[PDB]
């Protein structure tokens, strides 16, 4: 399939094209065309690197699919999880939870990964 | 039993955003010749399979006149133009006064005075020597100081002319979003400029768009798929431009019937300057030809589409330009490497109510001010021989006269002298959004206890 | 010695114009400055006008503005002078003579990317060999 | 700029030296130090001939009895051992300032 | 002990110098402009290889076992013959004409499926 | 036997590729003294001990004249020359009409007419004043205006600027270094043919220094041939290709410009200092060069011995001076001491060879304005240099051309030619080839991944 | 909880702020300089991440390796190493053994254990 | 049993290092209007919430005259100034010979000889036509040819000036840390230029620092926290400039009471040039006001501080300037878009021993400028119309200590040290750029789990 194939597919149906979406995440000399192309390569490099940094901080690196154990207070949504999966796109999902995102980033970092490195240190104590 | 939020990666995401677009040209076809003004030395070759896929079950918000890729287009094209202009020769010496005469060579009676034989005591290769050189000039490039003529653009920014080897013929340029970004296009053939698009598809790179330069009607553009379309982000605002896009082309010829001859003189060391040589044969006007019956049938189709936005039996009339700067006053375009101006008043002399070719005179200018900028000026190199041009009319840019009463007797006029709307005409179908593969969702797992 | 030829003596009516002719062998006008001088018996010499040897500059004494015009044939093998409005007091001996001048830059301005702005001037060096002259008189 | 010449006429005893003078409103020297003055003698019925030039040297072929002097606004032409063939009218020429004019003139005749 | 030292060793002996070769994979004057260009080029290709490594899931590994089988139409030598007597260099010449196919097969037939299967295993 | 493929990374792969070279110098040794064109303001310092590494059991191919470091580095020096000459002033005013005289004071009779004393009407730095200025000029750089009035020879050509004298033209070794993910293949064969595989190979991260020597007929300061004098070309049968020759042992050449030059400074405009050659002290003597003779016979005889391998080795081999044309290839040029020389090597090729006192002196020419490289769109004026110029240099190779029309495999002839600097740069860079490491790979194995 | 706040604690207590420290790791003269600075930052981060990936503790703020360090470098009890010196000054102490530690931690453990993990996966 | 090493990543490292400072601006507040040299019309905006972090239990070492952000920003400023000047048009034709005369009538008796009126032979925009134009020139800007005068710099590098709409007013700048790099600051209220600081803090990104150019007095500087600080590389060495920093501001007023006008001049095709038109009203010398009592008490505090390094009975003497180049003889500043040169000898005519209300100084205007110590560049000050008036804080001094002073008595000082490197040190002395090495190793009880 081509890029962005899962745009109208349901949330569960969109999980099949994650590799397809990730395939293109990264793909005188003073002429302005070359200047622009250098700028673009730098920008793409920076964005890909930041995404990989965030994934590595959350510890599910190397995975299109992972599952954390962090809870959440359900005021952020209004519906059944299977409904989330089936009766809208990611786009309506994102518009629905566009405003707790920073909270989610902070909680995924602290409430899980810091605590988990704490238990793994406790384990390494032996 | 309670659910916990999982983290996903690779989930397709869209955020209305902007980045600099890739350069892309078809297989670097320009590289065979040195070189095009826009294509220049090098650019990224196109993918041999610019694959696009229709998006099932997706409607997307599109907003013409709000996309910033058209401003990137304007800026990048100005940058390329100045980049090509930079390694060339200044012609500040030319501001010396010129003794001129009203020369004719079997001229037609309708151009008498359009050409001037001007000479000046000029510059030599050696600083201590002077020589007298003459060349033929169009009257509209010169001006009486108080006969003696001075070229018109010496009380403004300096004039530069060199580098004839570059090519002014448009080449289609494809644009690709940066990785981590995507291109979205509307599959609805009848789509507005703005609003939801019911049928959508995404592509790695946009199609080819030629950097056409026009002021009154569109050229070399894409045809409307089914019917003539009219766009404006708010039709009620008369100061805004009205887009017209044809579904069927309108062929147009334009020529300068005479050969041109060229002479070259040296300002100094490495200062090659090209000048118009003496012109032989009968001297005749540059002109364009268009078929009459087609010019109706497209105009009538335009009126039929036009009546959709107004009440029935509304009188529709066209008239000749209200005046202003010559660039918006007359239709201007470049073909054969040379700039043209034509009196398009003839083809708007009609009215419309409820229920074989046209010949247009044209004018030539050599001292040209790019876009609306005043800080730069250049001389057009003479183009040898008879220029012959075959081109297609694919749309028009119109303005609506304000005022009137009772919502009737609408009258239209050419306008919109900004080429921003020229590139909008092609770019309107496309948007670029930002993809963040990350996602979250509740689930039934827990990370295994270790 | 370049031979010089002048018009003969002529009598003209008051308030009317008179013209003279002038010649030099070898077409030496291209190399010598054309000049005119008038003098009456018992009176000092009076300069009337000049042409440069290039034929690109003409000039007159302020007393003769609007009354004298100077012409030459193609190739400058001869030069001509026309007088207008002569009266009885304009009677005198009118002369041809060649001349030589000094051409020097009077002001200048070097231009890096253009011609040097220059102001040039002509400075007559000396009066060359005179012609035999012409006599014109005014009477009824 | 104006030029005057004195005396208007000068009777001379034969064989005795004589002099003529002419003065001008502005000094006849140049910024290069050059002087532009020429004296001419015309014999009645003959065209004038150069006698001295540039107020420093005699013209070629002029008899050595001729001489000159003066500077600034004042200049003189002095002739030694006057002989009858010098009789005529004399003029000094000014060559610095346009327009260039002749002096009013002096005439030398044998005393009687 | 040197860089690229496996060029004359068999495929089997090549695995000792993988680290030695990976050591240097990353480490207004026109010269400075070219310096900038070279730095950018090296950075982007290093990220190219790491993006491939990460999408396939051998991140942090130079050698990494797979679940991908292959059609033997691609090579017709015994495993001992190819590993113990063929340079990795001539082997790359041999295998150069299917690499896109191996890349697509590796990227989708096993990795996406195994990530989904890890999710399924996690659910319970 | 149901084997599965397995991913390997870091495995040794070459791929023929071209990328931009990395500037390098040993610890930026040029910083000790300012200022040099070829070392520029700055470049990356490099370790004084690059780790050369012998690839055992290795053979690989070096297709010479197909290698792109030469063209890339050719563009690099063209750009560097342009950038060094950009900041410094232009010299359009000089070629107003010249009044010249006929130098005969303290002059050797063999050189009469080589130097002209010319005067002209250029202005001062004041925009409304002029000055009378005189200077001597070599006759090679001027022409008569008519059939006398004189003008500078290159004004009806492109623009002319002065090499501002603060920055020297001396060559400095330049190190070319591989970008990350690349290596520089180097041959070890002592007799290695320009094409074909090399039996023993080594690679380096980063190369040694090569002087950007500018010469037209003789290779100067080059690396010596490792074992014997040797000859290369793209195809010896095609006489249109230049004949490369590398010397096994160097031949020292002495060159001096024996006269005291004096220099004077002239103001052209505000901030526009100009230099011209003042009166010369002592009797004027033609510049010249010195070379040994029996060694010249020795090198040429060795060249004949190696030439006989590509022909029937009873053939007659003869040399003669160039066929003419532009002096840039008709005459040998070198820049020692920051000044341009053209020397008549015609005597070096006056000999014949058949089957089975100690020194040579060569006259030399002097020019100040130069049409550098093969470009015709610029002209530049080198500064006058005071005192007596002196150069000592190594002669390390030859570039030759072979006359066509030879029949019956006899009487093979040669002339100097092929003055394109690319050939010198090939002769220096022929040991190297940029290559791509592709660390990723796959292979079958008995490993099956663990079940999820 | 501020950035670089752990320098005010012992090196044993400094490990709490590691996430805090890792967070911020990512035509005019100013524009050119901005480009140069961004490129330099990217190069520095990627070089560090290259180390992390080569040694296999990438994506981990904490990792225990198998290489034994060798007591001559700092003959001190781990407890007073941890509860007295700050990481700044202990790094100052351990500053010239860094390259040796890099080489050993590279060759002695990682590449080898990798060879035996391929050997184990053979069965 | 035996301990093994473990890998710790993210641990905070301090390593002395240098990288290029990242430009920054306060939310691009100026971007609404054009144009500014010190802002380039834009830099990367910054948030108003950088959070300084205290480092309890932490001391660290500073070394002024050895820190490098100073000269880094020095070449930054040289580059920015050259970049701003580059698009503007050259003024090379201007030094054609000038016929001049003295300005007369409607003048202050203390102005005699200050201003000159000159004319030109200079041409039209048309290369074949000439014109005669005039302008008013300061005496200090022009020199006699041998009355006739010429512009002083046409026997040095040429003079260029255009782009008058671009303002020279300074802007807050943040030299803001690149990623992986930090900025730390000493919290001690009184701190030497060198040595450890008992209490230190770090910021992600620097405070607003002004690019102002001043010669003899520190202007718009940050106030000293408690007392007038004296800093130098070494007090014993007289070749090192002595830094003086105020803990209390000292207001100074300055103006150009002359109502000025401007005439636009066309010299080439499309190259506008500006000349100073005839001044309206009487001419009055530019002058500056400072408060008498504030100056006296401030210098009393200064001499009290000076007594700390010296014998308590040493006589503190201040002296008239030493002379030399005008830019080190007189105090200079650019406020209001125009340059000034003022006589500060009045401010330093006093002596100090153990145990009406304002001051006015005559001042000078020069429109021909050689910025920094460069010889290869020069520019022209555009005329500014009407009366300018500037109010500013005097915040410090740059002094030199005379030699001799035998037997440890009667120390004297004179203004000097025209290097702006010292000014920028005086502001930037709080900061140091350090390198964070997140990785590390340590012993532990972890021995790797088998398989
Ligand atoms: C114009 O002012 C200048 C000074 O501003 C006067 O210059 C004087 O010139 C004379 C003669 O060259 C010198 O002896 C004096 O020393 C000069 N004075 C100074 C202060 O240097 C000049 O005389 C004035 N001209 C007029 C007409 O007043
Ligand atoms: C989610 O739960 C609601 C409420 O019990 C139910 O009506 C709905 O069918 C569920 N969603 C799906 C997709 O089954
Ligand atoms: C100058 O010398 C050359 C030969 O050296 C000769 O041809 C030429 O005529 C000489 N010129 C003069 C003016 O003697
Ligand atoms: C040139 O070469 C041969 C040997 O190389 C030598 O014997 C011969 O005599 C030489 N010619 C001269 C003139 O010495």
């Amino acid at each position: 399939l081509g890029f962005l194939g899962a745009a109208g597919s349901t949330m569960g149906a969109a999980s099949m094209t994650l590799t397809v979406q990730a395939r293109n995440l990264l793909s005188l000399k003073l002429t302005v065309w070359g200047i622009k192309q250098l700028q673009a390569r730098v920008l793409a490099v920076e964005r890909y690197l930041r995404d990989q940094q965030l994934l590595g901080i959350w510890g599910c690196s190397g995975k299109l699919i992972c599952c954390t154990n962090v809870p959440w207070n359900s005021s952020w949504s209004n519906r059944n999880l299977s409904e989330i999966w089936d009766n809208m796109t990611w786009l309506q999902w994102d518009k629905e939870i566009s405003n707790y995102t920073q909270i989610i980033y902070g909680l995924l970092e602290e409430s899980q990964n810091q605590q988990e490195k704490n238990e793994q240190d406790l384990l390494a104590l032996d | 039993e309670n659910l916990w939020v999982t983290v996903y990666y690779g989930v397709p995401v869209w955020k209305d955003a902007e980045t600099t677009l890739f350069c892309a040209s078809d297989a670097k076809a320009y590289e065979t010749e040195k070189h095009n003004v826009w294509a220049t030395h090098a650019c990224v070759p196109t993918d041999p399979n610019p694959q696009e896929i229709h998006l099932e079950n997706v409607t997307e918000e599109f907003n013409m006149w709000k996309n910033n890729m058209v401003e990137q287009m304007h800026t990048d094209i100005i940058s390329l133009w100045d980049q090509s202009l930079k390694p060339c020769v200044k012609l500040t010496p030319l501001c010396v006064t010129l003794q001129c005469t009203n020369v004719t060579n079997n001229i037609t009676d309708d151009m008498r005075g359009e050409l001037k034989n001007c000479s000046f005591n000029m510059t030599t290769e050696l600083r201590d020597k002077k020589q007298k050189v003459y060349s033929l000039f169009y009257r509209l490039d010169v001006v009486q100081i108080n006969k003696e003529y001075r070229l018109i653009n010496c009380n403004t920014s300096a004039i530069t002319q060199a580098c004839p080897k570059v090519s002014f013929e448009p080449i289609p340029i494809h644009y690709c979003a940066p990785a981590g970004f995507a291109i979205l296009k509307c599959k609805d053939k009848k789509f507005n400029g703005t609003g939801p698009c019911p049928s959508v598809s995404t592509v790695q790179c946009t199609h080819g768009i030629k950097p056409v330069v026009s002021t009154q009607l569109l050229l070399n553009g894409s045809l409307a798929e089914e019917e003539v379309m009219i766009r404006s982000e708010n039709i009620t605002n008369n100061a805004k431009n009205i887009l017209v896009q044809f579904n069927t082309p309108v062929q147009i010829n334009c020529t300068r019937p005479n050969n041109n001859t060229r002479k070259s003189i040296r300002i100094g060391p490495g200062q090659a300057f090209y000048a118009t040589g003496d012109i032989i044969g009968d001297i005749r006007q540059a002109h364009c030809n268009v078929s009459k019956a087609t010019w109706n049938e497209t105009l009538g189709k335009v009126v039929k589409q036009l009546r959709k936005h107004f009440g029935n039996n509304t009188i529709i009339r066209f008239a000749n330009s209200s005046g202003g700067d010559l660039e918006v006053t007359t239709h201007s375009f470049n073909c054969g490497g040379e700039f043209f101006y034509c009196n398009t008043s003839g083809l708007f002399n009609s009215t419309w109510i409820s229920n074989d070719s046209i010949t247009l005179p044209c004018r030539i200018k050599q001292i040209i001010n790019m876009w609306q900028r005043i800080g730069q000026a250049m001389y057009a190199p003479p183009i040898q021989g008879v220029i012959r041009c075959v081109s297609n009319i694919t749309g028009l840019i119109l303005t609506r006269d304000g005022g009137s009463t009772n919502s009737t007797t609408e009258t239209f006029r050419p306008g919109g002298g900004d080429m921003r709307d020229n590139w909008r005409s092609e770019l309107y179908k496309y948007k670029v959004v930002k993809i963040e593969p990350l996602g979250v969702a509740p689930t039934r797992c827990k990370r295994r206890v270790v | 010695q370049v031979q010089l030829v002048q018009s003969g003596a002529e009598v003209k009516k008051p308030g009317s114009s008179v013209k003279v002719s002038c010649k030099a062998s070898g077409n030496s006008f291209s190399n010598h400055d054309v000049h005119w001088v008038r003098q009456a018996t018992g009176q000092g010499l009076e300069w009337m006008g000049w042409m440069s040897h290039e034929g690109d500059k003409t000039g007159l004494a302020q007393k003769f503005q609007g009354r004298v015009t100077i012409t030459r044939d193609s190739g400058a093998s001869t030069v001509y002078m026309e007088l207008r409005g002569l009266t009885a007091d304009d009677t005198a001996i009118y002369y041809c003579l060649t001349g030589s001048k000094h051409r020097l830059r009077d002001y200048f301005l070097y231009n890096e990317y253009g011609p040097n702005y220059e102001e040039w001037g002509d400075y007559l060096a000396t009066l060359d060999v005179w012609g035999h002259g012409t006599a014109v008189t005014v009477s009824s | 700029v104006v030029i005057t010449q004195s005396p208007l006429f000068l009777p001379v005893t034969p064989g005795e030296a004589a002099s003529l003078s002419c003065k001008c409103s502005h000094s006849l020297q140049h910024s290069t130090g050059a002087n532009y003055l020429a004296w001419y003698l015309q014999r009645p019925g003959q065209t004038p001939r150069l006698l001295i030039h540039l107020a420093t040297h005699r013209a070629s072929g002029v008899p050595d009895r001729f001489s000159g002097s003066g500077s600034g606004t004042d200049f003189t032409l002095k002739i030694s051992r006057v002989e009858s063939d010098d009789v005529g009218t004399y003029y000094c020429m000014q060559g610095l300032h346009s327009p260039w004019t002749f002096g009013q003139g002096t005439k030398v005749e044998i005393k009687r």
